[PDB]
């Protein structure tokens, strides 16, 4: 019996679930710092479920098999093309942008989904809060113009005023030259390139637009690098918090019934990511749409639904 | 003609007692055919939105669509034929009632009928 | 009747199930059986027809044109195999599948015992063209001619279901026989007068009738091959085909009633005829061409004589057939040149000698080359109008030299003199497209052969 | 190969059932219309002595 | 995602067009028979 | 909401439109119009913001003054007659006053005004619910006294609903407003054909009823409710995109369609009784209504809009709910014109 | 105005492919040489020899249902009888006048 009104009126409730260990968590750093590795350790600790980054085929995971797809037929963009040409002529850098944004929506619909579902908290990276910090880096260096900023904040809008936003925001500070450091002895060739202003406008934007913006909704533990090494302090002050200024507590179960029926049937939580407003670095033409949707239709399990393909092995077709 | 009034009506019922007297339509009918065929059109749209092989999905969905409209079709045929047969049965009884309305009229032959003719030129 | 109609009908799951790489094959084989089959109709009695049931019957008015529209089916189908080659599989049966329902529905359209049937089956038609037109189509103008042809049509035929319906609360029947037999003469009425005009206007706008053709350049240029060579062929006859069927009941107000008609088609088809002179398309030179031949079958029909029925029952037929063809070969240039301009490829008789041949064969034919069954339409119109005054042969003869001027014109522009240097894409003529051609024109010179199978039920 | 090339080649026996089932139907469509079989004032025939009806 | 075809549903369904196929030819037998009874057929 | 408030609160509403059809007594009729409007805002406003609030109170606004026109046309019926039963109306200037009751609430010309802003304002679902279920109770009202009807002031509304539809139509890019002025059309059709033949009227309001559903659940199924939204639809869906161009072309009245069998059947019936230059006029106007629905067709099936990139994860998923009859619904939308002499069942 | 002057991601427009190139004897009805010859021979096969040439010999031998013939002898026969007993051929009046009753006028 899948979760509807039905399954509300009979016996599904969530708020019994709840056992006061939800807390949603989300963690957030510059680029190569030990969030990541904080992040993780905090859901062991605490036995909450971690969830990775989302990339640009996190979206690949969650249907059909967990293996990627290609690139032209997910995401039609790279971070490495990104960190070697931000100023690509074919507008890649703001289709990164908005895929990693969605694919960042849809993460954590599938977070607030399982939170709700089964009561066990979530962990998670960078979010659709804070998202913007790329974003608002990337056009301070001149890598994206100003009518992508207006469809980000105008799909943003649209899609985050449904949501719940996190109980508490961990954030691992840095300095950028010690990060820059980090970045030279990680090895990648192409991340070596990126240059000392586009970090500091990251970090700018991080302190400025958003720790008060979530402190006066959320409660905000900044860290530096020296002590987010030992996770007990992070739990512990996990703990001593209380949330009882954030929307949660006004919640109720009606309410959980409504955000329920919102987090599954994704294509709802995607809808307004598609919104019909043409820039050209996201606009596609119709005989390129054409044949991509073709060969995505060729893919061995994805003509049909997922229990109506032969090929992958599905038996007992002509009765299901 | 509005039948709603006409008197020794049921308020409810989909075919009175009187209209066991017809014939009633056979499961051969071209009518019940067709609505057979609308069912199975119905099927096949409902396997090609659901995203399924549209021939081959669900062969006891189509069977029961295919029964349900031949079901509907062919009370819908009888209470349609009761309908026709009281519009006949109350146009030959007015007609029987009233001779003064319906005269019969004297018949004639073309050979002293004069029509006037227009020639194509 | 049936014997036609359930075949057609079973076309469209042979083709649905039919596999990737074998729906050309199977659609062009059971559509030449299919019109096999038809051949047996011709046929026909000098008494009434042949009544099959009270749905349908069939008349030697009827039987040339379905045979015509079934013969055309294999050929639209070879037309169209080129151009949809990079075409998915489910979007090229959907086109079929439009093929083989616009057929159906001509066939049911041509036997139609009913007015009301036949004036359904008449409207069903608009459907599957104008989703080929609007779909299948190279410009971006296909959506206005689209448009147009469905809202001329529209605003022609809306009032003949009115009329339809009161005549048949006044009369009490629509069958044709019962109209033919009970037929009534109709007082010179204003309300005589705007039924007539009802009953008329709606083939009249199909035919199309000089200032009411407006749409049909725009239609037949837009249109891929296939709708091109379906409209020039069959659907221009519909309206001929009701005209024939509706005028016995407008007696003997159509009379006077014609003169604003005939006026419009005589002086049409000079202007016609003259606009086919100077025109740099290939396509729009025919389209105005047919409308040029449709307005004298409007004059014959107006002229209401046993000679007028029979040369516009065989200038219908030679008609859809030179048209096609002509649509075909320049289809086949255009394919090549991806131009449809006249100036722009020239002297292809020096690389096409064939495909010249075919050109000129076409031309001659629509020149009205005797003993052709256009000239023999052709002449029996004029004869019959000649009858109904003499100075009609002024125009007439007019007429026949644009007309001859014209196709040379044609002829001459795109197969003689010197080849465009620059153009070098041109492959030698596959042999699909010279059988489509041949199979355009062998069946013209053989009719020639038996002309009474096409002079109609007044012979 | 039989009960291989019929998995490719069923398709092609549709068009010609379609027209021995559009015979059948056409002459079961004409035995309803003998209301005046070997009435008609013009083709007024006495019967052979081996036939029931004049046509079919 | 991953499912097994549901017996009960298929057993449903296959019932229910059995009973109303039965139901539907009684009902026209019975129509049939209780016609010719009114008019003096059979 | 809660579901089982909604549950009831739609229980309500049609319990109310059953009290207004199976009553004799005038204020009992009256009073299933109050629970309906009663139990009609909570599902309007269902969703909350301040376009569902403002198309509530106007719809509120409208049903209530509707309603006391209707209160006092059946008072003023009483006076001149002491009689409470829904028959001959028995007074010329009570019947005026309850025909422009009945026209505010089914929301003929020139008392259209309403139907468009109400059906922007509220969501998809609801307005399915408007369109198709809240014209039941009005229109069985008009049978039941049909034969009291002024037939110049009914064919004058009916008329002018039809060349309203067909005018404003052509001027809209929301759906839900092209949706709202086709209603207004098709009520102009179907109210002028209840001086003459209530059966017609009947059949036309179970077409339209199938066909506006069978375009709502469709709508609902793409959630567009832009032209330009809905040109997106092919490039993840367009088998929804291609039995949407079906209907809509069975919407504009073109033949073998299901949609020619009410526009033929009504006009027929007007020539009966030997009405000629009406149906004409009406079938003119109503190709402006074909040429809107053409021109949707165009920006949606017949024609391939560019897309957007983020499409590329909308194919990865499939809808987690399926509406069910969205199948029967199109097809008998589409394909019943065969079965036309069934209207003889007086349905 | 650093717009990449680019409306939106657009594939190339394709360039026209030659069927004599890959395949020659390409008969122009499919890519593919098989399915090509098998189309090819159908085509000629079903049209020319089928129906042209078998239809073409139906339509020559149809019977006479339009009864030319018979009336060349119901003609022949006719004034055979008329000349031979003096009639006058064939007459005016279409049917005998004996059996038409005129309305008489008295103006
Ligand atoms: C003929 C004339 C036809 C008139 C027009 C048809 C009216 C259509 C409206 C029906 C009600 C709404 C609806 O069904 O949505 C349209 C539906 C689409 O549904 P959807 O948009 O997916 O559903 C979203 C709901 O709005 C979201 O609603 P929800 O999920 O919150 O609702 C919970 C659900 C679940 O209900 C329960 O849990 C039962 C609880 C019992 C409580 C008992 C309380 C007793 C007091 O209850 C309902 O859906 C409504 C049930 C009402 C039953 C009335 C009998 O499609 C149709 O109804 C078309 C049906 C065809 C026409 C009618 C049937 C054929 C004739
Ligand atoms: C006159 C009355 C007589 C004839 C009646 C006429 C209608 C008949 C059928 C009515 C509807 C029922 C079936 C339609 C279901 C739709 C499913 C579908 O799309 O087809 C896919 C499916 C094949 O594809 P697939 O591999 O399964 O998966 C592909 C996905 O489905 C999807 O593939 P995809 O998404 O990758 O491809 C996308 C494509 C796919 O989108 C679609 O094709 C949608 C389908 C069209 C909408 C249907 C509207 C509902 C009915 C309206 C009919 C209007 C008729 C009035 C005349 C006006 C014409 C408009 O859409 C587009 O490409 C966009 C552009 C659209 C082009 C222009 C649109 C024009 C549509 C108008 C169609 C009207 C005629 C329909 C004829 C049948 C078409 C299947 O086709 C079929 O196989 C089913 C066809 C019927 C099966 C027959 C089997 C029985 C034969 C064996 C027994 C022998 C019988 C005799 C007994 C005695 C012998 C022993
Ligand atoms: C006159 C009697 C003839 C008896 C012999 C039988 C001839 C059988 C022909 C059958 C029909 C022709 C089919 C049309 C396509 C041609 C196929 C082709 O490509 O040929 C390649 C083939 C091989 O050459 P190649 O080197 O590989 O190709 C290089 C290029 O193609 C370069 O090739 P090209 O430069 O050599 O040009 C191709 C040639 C072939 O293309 C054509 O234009 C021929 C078609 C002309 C007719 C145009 C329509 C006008 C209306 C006529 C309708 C009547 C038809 C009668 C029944 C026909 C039965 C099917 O064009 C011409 O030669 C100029 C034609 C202008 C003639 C104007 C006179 C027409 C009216 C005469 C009255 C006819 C009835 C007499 C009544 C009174 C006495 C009893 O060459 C030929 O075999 C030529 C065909 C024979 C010439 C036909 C001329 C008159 C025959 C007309 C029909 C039969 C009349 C029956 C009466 C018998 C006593
Ligand atoms: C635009 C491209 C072409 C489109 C198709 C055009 C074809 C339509 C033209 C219609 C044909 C003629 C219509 C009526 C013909 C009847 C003869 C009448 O007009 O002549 C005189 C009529 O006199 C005057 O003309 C009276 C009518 C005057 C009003 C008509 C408007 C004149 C111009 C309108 C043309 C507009 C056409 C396009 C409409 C959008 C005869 O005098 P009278 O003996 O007394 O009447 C005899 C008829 N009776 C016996 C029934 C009484
Ligand atoms: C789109 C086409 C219409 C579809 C309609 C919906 C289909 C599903 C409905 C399922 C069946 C509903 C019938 C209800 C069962 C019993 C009905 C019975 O009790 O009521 C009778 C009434 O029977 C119904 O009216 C008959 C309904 C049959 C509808 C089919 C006609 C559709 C028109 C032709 C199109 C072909 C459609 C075929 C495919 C469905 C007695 O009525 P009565 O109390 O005395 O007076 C009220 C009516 N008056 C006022 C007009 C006189
Ligand atoms: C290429 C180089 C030359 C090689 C060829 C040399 C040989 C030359 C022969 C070619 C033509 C020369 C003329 C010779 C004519 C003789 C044949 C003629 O006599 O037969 C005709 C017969 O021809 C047919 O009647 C006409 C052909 C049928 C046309 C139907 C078209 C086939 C269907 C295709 C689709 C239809 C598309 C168009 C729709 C209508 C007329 O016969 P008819 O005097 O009368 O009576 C027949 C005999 N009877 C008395 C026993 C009855
Ligand atoms: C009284 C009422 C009579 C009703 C007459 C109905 C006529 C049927 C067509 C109505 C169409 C009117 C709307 C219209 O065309 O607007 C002009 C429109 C604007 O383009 P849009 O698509 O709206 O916007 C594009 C930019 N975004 O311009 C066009 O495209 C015109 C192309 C269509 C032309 C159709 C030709 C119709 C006329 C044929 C002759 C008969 C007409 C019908 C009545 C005739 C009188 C008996
Ligand atoms: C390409 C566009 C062409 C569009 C069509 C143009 C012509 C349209 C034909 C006129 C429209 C009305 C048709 C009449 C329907 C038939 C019914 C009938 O004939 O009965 C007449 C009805 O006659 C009428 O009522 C006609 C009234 C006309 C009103 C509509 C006017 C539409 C435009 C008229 C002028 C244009 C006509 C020619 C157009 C030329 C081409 C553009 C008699 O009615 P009764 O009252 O029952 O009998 C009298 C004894 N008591
Ligand atoms: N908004 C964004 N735009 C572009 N790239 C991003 C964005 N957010 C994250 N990334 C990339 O995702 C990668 C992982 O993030 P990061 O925290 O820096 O490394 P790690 O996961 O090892 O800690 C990095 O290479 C980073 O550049």
């Amino acid at each position: 019996l899948q979760y509807g009104p039905l399954a509300f009126v009979l016996g599904e409730r969530t708020t019994r679930k709840l056992t006061e260990t939800s807390k949603v968590i989300t963690v957030d750093g510059n680029i190569c710092s030990g969030k990541g590795r904080l992040a993780r350790e905090i859901a062991e600790k605490l036995g909450l479920r971690h969830f990775p980054e989302a990339g640009i085929h996190y979206a690949d995971s969650t249907t059909g098999d967990g293996k990627p797809l290609d690139v032209q037929l997910s995401g039609n963009c790279s971070l490495e093309k990104f960190y070697d040409d931000p100023k690509s002529n074919d507008g890649n850098s703001y289709r990164l942008q908005s895929w990693l944004y969605a694919s960042r929506l849809l993460q954590y619909a599938d977070a607030l989904e399982h939170l709700l579902s089964t009561g066990q908290g979530v962990v998670l990276e960078r979010s659709i809060y804070s998202d913007f910090v790329f974003l608002e880096a990337m056009y301070r260096q001149g890598f994206i113009r100003k009518q992508c900023v207006e469809h980000y904040n105008e799909v943003k809008k649209v899609t985050a005023c449904e949501y719940l936003p996190p109980h508490v925001v961990v954030y691992v500070d840095v300095p950028v030259p010690e990060i820059q450091s980090r970045i030279q002895k990680k090895g990648n060739p192409h991340e070596m390139k990126i240059t000392a202003a586009y970090l500091q406008d990251i970090e700018n934007a991080y302190k400025k637009t958003f720790l008060p913006e979530m402190s006066e909704k959320c409660e905000v533990l900044q860290y530096s690098a020296r002590e987010a090494e030992d996770a007990e302090k992070v739990v512990e002050d996990i703990e001593y918090l209380k949330c009882d200024k954030g929307p949660w507590p006004d919640q109720d179960d009606r309410t959980f019934h409504r955000l329920r029926m919102l987090v599954q049937n994704k294509l709802e939580v995607l809808n307004y990511t598609t919104i019909p407003v043409y820039l050209p670095e996201i606009t596609i033409g119709a005989h390129q749409s054409d044949r991509v949707f073709q060969k995505f239709t060729e893919l061995p399990g994805r003509k049909y639904s997922p229990g109506y393909n032969e090929d992958v092995g599905d038996k007992w077709i002509w009765l299901k | 003609t509005m039948m709603s009034g006409r008197p020794g009506r049921v308020p409810l019922q989909f075919l009175p007692n009187e209209a066991r007297s017809l014939p009633p339509p056979k499961l051969t009918d071209p009518r019940l055919v067709y609505m057979g065929f609308l069912g199975y059109c119905s099927g096949l749209i409902d396997n090609a939105i659901r995203r399924r092989p549209v021939v081959s999905a669900g062969l006891h969905r189509q069977l029961l669509y295919v029964t349900s409209f031949v079901f509907f079709g062919y009370y819908l045929l009888k209470r349609q034929d009761y309908m026709y047969a009281l519009r006949d049965h109350d146009m030959f009884a007015y007609v029987k009632s009233h001779p003064e309305d319906f005269p019969e009229k004297d018949k004639k032959t073309y050979g002293e009928i004069l029509e006037e003719f227009h020639p194509v030129r | 009747m049936l014997k036609i109609i359930i075949p057609t009908t079973m076309l469209l799951p042979m083709t649905w199930m039919s596999k990737h790489n074998m729906i050309w094959i199977n659609a062009t084989v059971h559509s030449l059986l299919i019109s096999l089959i038809s051949l047996s109709l011709l046929n026909q009695l000098g008494e009434n027809s042949l009544n099959f049931s009270l749905t349908f019957f069939s008349d030697s008015l009827s039987a040339p044109l379905l045979v015509l529209t079934t013969w055309l089916l294999p050929l639209m189908l070879m037309a169209s195999q080129s151009h949809l080659s990079k075409e998915t599989t489910t979007r090229k049966k959907l086109y079929i599948t439009m093929l083989i329902l616009l057929q159906l529905f001509l066939i049911m359209t041509f036997t139609a015992t009913e007015l009301i049937l036949f004036y359904i089956l008449f409207e069903a038609t608009l459907v599957p063209t104008l989703i080929i037109i609007t779909r299948w189509g190279n410009q971006t103008e296909r959506l206005n001619a689209g448009l147009y042809f469905l809202f001329y049509t529209l605003a022609g035929s809306l009032p003949l279901l009115v009329a339809l319906v009161y005549i048949q609360n006044t009369t009490g029947s629509l069958n044709f026989l019962i109209i033919h037999y009970w037929s009534h003469p109709l007082s010179n009425s204003w309300s005589n007068i705007f039924m007539w005009l009802a009953c008329i206007m709606a083939f009249m706008v199909k035919m199309p009738l000089y200032g009411l053709h407006l749409w049909l350049p725009k239609a037949h240029v837009e249109a891929p091959i296939a709708g091109s060579m379906v409209l020039a062929a069959v659907l221009l006859k519909l309206g001929g085909y009701g005209m024939m069927r509706i005028t016995t009941i407008l007696n003997p107000l159509t009379n006077y009633m014609a003169y604003p008609f005939l006026m419009l088609s005589m002086w049409g088809m000079i202007m016609t005829s003259s606009i086919c002179l100077r025109q740099t398309d290939l396509k729009s030179l025919i389209a105005y061409s047919s409308v040029s031949h449709m307005a004298l079958v409007i004059v014959a029909i107006m002229i209401q004589t046993p000679w007028s029925f029979m040369g516009a029952t065989a200038l219908m037929i030679a008609h859809g057939l030179t048209s096609s063809m002509l649509f075909c070969l320049a289809n086949t240039n255009y394919e090549r040149v991806h131009s449809r301009t006249m100036i722009l490829a020239r002297g292809l008789q020096t690389l096409l000698p064939l495909m010249a041949t075919w050109w000129l064969v076409a031309s001659l034919t629509n020149l009205a080359l005797p003993p052709s069954i256009n000239l023999i339409g052709e002449l029996f119109i004029i004869t019959a109008s000649f009858s109904w005054s003499n100075i009609t042969i002024i125009l007439m003869g007019m007429n026949m030299m644009i007309t001859a001027l014209y196709s040379l014109y044609m002829l001459i522009t795109t197969q003689r003199g010197k080849y465009t240097h620059h153009i070098n894409n041109i492959k030698p003529s596959f042999t699909r497209e010279n059988a489509l051609m041949a199979l355009h024109i062998l069946p013209l010179l053989l009719l020639t052969l038996n002309p009474k199978m096409i002079l109609g039920p007044l012979y | 190969n039989v009960l291989q090339i019929v998995r490719d080649h069923w398709v092609h026996i549709l068009v010609p059932v379609g027209f021995v089932f559009g015979c059948y139907l056409d002459r079961r469509s004409d035995e309803k219309l003998t209301a005046f079989r070997n009435k008609s004032l013009l083709f007024k025939r006495e019967l052979r002595p081996n036939e029931e009806v004049t046509w079919k | 995602p991953h499912g097994s075809p549901d017996w009960l549903k298929v057993g449903l369904t296959l019932g229910t067009s059995v009973f109303l196929w039965i139901y539907l030819i009684k009902q026209h037998k019975e129509d049939v028979l209780e016609y010719k009874r009114r008019n003096g057929l059979e | 909401m809660n579901p089982i408030i909604y549950t009831t609160l739609i229980m309500t509403v049609m319990s109310g439109t059953m009290l207004v059809m199976i009553s004799s007594h005038w204020l009992l009729i009256w009073i299933g119009f109050e629970m309906n409007l009663l139990a009609m805002i909570p599902v309007l406003m269902k969703n909350f913001n301040p376009r569902a609030t403002e198309a509530a109170t106007k719809y509120f606004l409208t049903q209530a003054t509707a309603s006391m026109m209707l209160m006092m046309a059946i008072i003023i019926n009483l006076l001149y007659s002491g009689q409470w039963t829904i028959t001959k109306m028995f007074n010329p200037v009570a019947m005026t006053m309850m025909t422009m009751a009945l026209a505010m609430k089914l929301g003929l010309s020139p008392f259209h005004f309403w139907v468009p802003e109400v059906t922007q304002g509220i969501s998809l679902q609801a307005g399915l619910l408007l369109l198709t279920w809240q014209k039941l109770a009005p229109l069985s009202v008009l049978c039941q006294i049909s034969q009291s009807i002024n037939p110049n002031l009914m064919l004058t509304m009916a008329m002018l609903s039809i060349l309203i539809g067909g005018w404003g139509g052509l001027n809209q890019t929301q759906l839900r407003k092209i949706m709202a002025y086709s209603s207004i059309a098709h009520m102009g059709w179907m109210t002028a054909v209840l001086p003459y033949n209530t059966t017609m009227t009947i059949l036309n309001l179970l077409i339209y009823i199938t066909m506006t559903l069978a375009m709502f659940m469709l709508l609902i199924h793409s959630s567009a409710t832009t032209t330009l939204s809905l040109s997106h639809t092919w490039n993840k869906m367009p088998v929804i995109t291609s039995l949407m161009m079906v209907t809509l072309l069975s919407m504009g009245g073109l033949p073998p369609l299901s949609g020619f069998m009410p526009k033929w059947m009504i006009i027929q019936e007007m020539t009966k009784n030997e009405s000629i230059i009406m149906p004409t006029l009406m079938a003119m106007t109503a190709l402006l209504n074909l040429y809107f629905y053409m021109r949707l067709a165009y920006s949606s099936s017949l024609t391939m809009f560019p897309s957007t990139n983020n499409m590329k994860m909308k194919w990865q998923f499939e809808h987690t709910k399926q509406m069910k009859l969205l199948p029967t619904m199109i097809v008998l939308s589409t394909l019943v014109l065969p079965m036309t002499p069934a209207l003889s069942s007086l349905n | 105005p650093p717009e990449p002057t680019i409306r939106l991601q657009e594939d190339p427009d394709p360039e026209d492919e030659n069927l004599y190139e890959k395949n020659p004897d390409s008969h122009g009805y499919d890519k593919d040489p098989i399915v090509d010859l098998w189309n090819m021979r159908v085509v000629f096969f079903f049209g020319f020899s089928i129906v042209l040439v078998l239809g073409s010999t139906f339509v020559a031998y149809l019977p006479d249902y339009r009864m030319q013939e018979w009336a060349r002898r119901e003609a022949e026969r006719l004034v055979k009888y008329r000349e031979a007993n003096g009639l006058p051929l064939m007459e005016s009046n279409c049917f005998d006048p004996n059996k038409i009753q005129l309305p008489e006028d008295e103006d």
